[PDB]
């Protein structure tokens, strides 16, 4: 779970919810890029860093093709977000 | 305590209510020196003088001959409990068949703060006031 | 009258799709926009959908899909603790129930189309028995089952078709269920009826209250002498808000 998580940045409990259901909650920094949530899912499981890991919500279908885009601009926070291994 | 419910033998089958009456005294006699615990025994025979009903009749035939008996009621007691004790029987409410009879009376101010405190027992609906007083 | 319970409007629309959770209803609660919510629903209502969080266009009080709220008999207002319901898991091949008049109107096998958009990403609020926009065939494809004991709604892989039953469910029967004796009509009474009603529920809804009174439960209540104006209307609503046989 390496995600960039501060005090001072503002953090978002993304609940990000596991192909099973599994929210994994996680209180990551704005300043983060998708990159570092990617890099967080890996580290805390290893089932999603050999598939292609892209976090598609349920409602709507939008997959994380562009893994470059901030915690800020992803609009995660206490969310239940759905994310699969491909 | 051999529990005996009022509407309980009186079944649809010819003869079936006092075949159980028999069944039930005779598995009490052999059971132990039980009590027959005949609960709401009061609507069970209008002194079979009323009694139209030819079932009923027998069903009254057939409890004097159960309890007015010759060496029937050995070691085995009857409770017998009535709502109505006008609606006894003319044989039951006869020694013999019912040797003993006991009417339940209303309880005394004095009885009613000892039977209410002990109800109240299970609880303190008043940590300030007396039961009694309000008795 | 209840923390829980936020001033629960009108939605933006009449389903789930433009629900405004507020700020401290996202806040308090973990009331995201896409989250699924077991909120409360009268007459044995369970809601289990995603509730948009607009509180961006207006951090207002609770907004609830209006036309899923009616259908489920939904209080506007009531205490939605609103939580969520991965626990409750679908079935694979579930009695997923093909409704007469989801199909009244609807053109050709399009149960079939509608399941396929159904079932992966269905796009509508996961739950039973409120009304959810289900468009397929050029028709509304209501097709549901009335509910799954687990999971009312597909909370299972995508792909886990729910063997649909065959026979289809006629809109009278519907329409029967809909029409039910609530509570609504129990009126007037407020006083006696109310009190003996909440007696009743607190021994099945507080129960343990009632034993650690000290003093025993009531052991029943007997019902007010109605004079002839119909007490099966009140022995019916109750019936129906009551789960006892």
């Amino acid at each position: 779970a390496v995600v960039l998580i501060d005090d001072s940045v503002p953090t978002t409990k993304i609940q990000i919810r596991l192909a099973d259901g599994s929210r994994l909650i996680q209180r990551f920094n704005s300043t983060h890029r998708i990159l570092d949530v990617r890099n967080f899912i890996v580290q805390s499981r290893p089932e999603f860093a050999a598939l292609d890991f892209i976090l598609v919500t349920s409602f709507p279908n939008k997959e994380l093709t562009d893994e470059s885009l901030t915690l800020l601009e992803a609009d995660i926070l206490n969310t239940v977000l759905l994310q699969q291994l491909k | 305590f051999f529990l005996i419910n009022g509407p309980e033998i009186m079944s649809k089958l010819a003869g079936e209510s006092e075949s159980n009456l028999r069944k039930a005294f005779e598995e009490a006699e052999k059971n132990a020196p039980a009590i027959i615990f005949i609960d709401e025994l009061d609507a069970i025979a209008p002194k079979r003088e009323k009694t139209h009903g030819e079932v009923e009749r027998r069903i009254v035939s057939q409890l004097l001959t159960l309890m007015d008996g010759l060496k029937q009621r050995a070691h085995v007691i009857v409770m017998a409990a009535t709502n109505r004790p006008n609606s006894i029987d003319p044989a039951l409410r006869r020694f013999g068949r019912f040797d003993r009879e006991v009417d339940i009376g209303i309880p005394d101010a004095t009885g009613r703060l000892e039977i209410l405190q002990i109800h109240t027992k299970n609880m303190k609906l008043a940590d300030d006031v007396d039961l009694e007083q309000v008795a | 009258n209840r923390p829980n319970r936020l001033i629960v409007d009108e939605a933006i629309n009449e389903d789930n799709s433009v629900v405004s959770l507020s700020q401290p209803k996202m806040d308090e609660l973990q009331l995201f926009r896409g989250d699924t919510v077991l909120l409360k629903g009268k007459k044995r209502r369970e809601a289990v959908c995603i509730v948009l969080s607009d509180d961006t266009c207006s951090d207002e009080k609770i907004r609830m899909n209006r036309v899923v709220r009616n259908n489920l008999r939904v209080r506007l207002g009531d205490v939605i603790s609103i939580q969520p319901c991965p626990d409750v898991k679908y079935g694979k091949r579930i009695h997923v129930l093909p409704i007469d008049d989801t199909v009244e109107g609807i053109t050709g096998n399009l149960f079939e189309v509608y399941l396929k958009p159904y079932f992966l990403e269905a796009y509508r609020p996961i739950r039973k028995g409120d009304i959810f926009l289900v468009r397929g065939g050029m028709r509304a494809v209501e097709f549901k089952v009335v509910e799954t004991d687990p999971s009312p709604y597909c909370i299972v892989a995508p792909d886990t078709v729910i063997h649909c039953e065959g026979e289809p469910i006629k809109r009278e029967d519907e329409e029967e269920s809909l029409n039910e004796v609530g509570y609504d009509d129990i009126g007037g009474c407020r006083k006696q009826l109310a009190q003996i009603k909440e007696m009743v529920e607190l021994p099945l809804r507080h129960p343990a209250l009632f034993k650690a009174i000290g003093v025993k439960p009531p052991r029943g209540i007997l019902l007010y002498g109605p004079p002839g104006t119909g007490k099966t209307l009140i022995a019916r609503a109750v019936a129906n808000e009551t789960g006892a046989f």
